[PDB]
């Protein structure tokens, strides 16, 4: 529930280097800059 | 039919009615079309929907 605007400036500053950042999202939206992917399917994990 | 028309529709929230959240809304509903509402957030589209 936020516009795009600030979807965009909450992209990935949340990360500092020193913080673990676990990023739940509905599809692959805004999450392509991400350093791992986990697709979730049933309960069931699938690798890339 | 389902004909809803906003005519200079103006709104403020009773606890707060010193600040307007719309302003001269004027637009019409007609049957048979999709009227989109778009905008930045606290621009006061629920406040249409209420
Ligand atoms: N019950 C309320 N009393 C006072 N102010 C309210 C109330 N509900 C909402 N507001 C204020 O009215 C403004 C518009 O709110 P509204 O929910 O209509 O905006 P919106 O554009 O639909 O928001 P969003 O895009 O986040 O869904 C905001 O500044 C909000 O804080
Ligand atoms: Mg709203």
């Amino acid at each position: 529930a936020l516009d795009v605007q600030c979807e965009q400036a909450l992209q990935d500053w949340n990360s500092r280097g020193d913080r673990t950042v676990l990023v739940i999202a509905h599809r692959l939206q805004t999450v392509q800059r991400a350093h791992q992917i986990l697709v979730l399917q049933e309960g069931k994990l699938q690798k890339l | 039919e389902g004909l809803v028309q906003f005519q200079d529709v103006s709104f403020a929230y009773p606890n707060r009615p010193d600040v307007l959240v719309l302003q001269g809304l004027t637009f019409t509903l007609r049957p048979g079309e999709v009227t989109a509402l778009v905008g930045p957030n606290g621009s006061g589209k629920s406040t249409v929907a209420a």
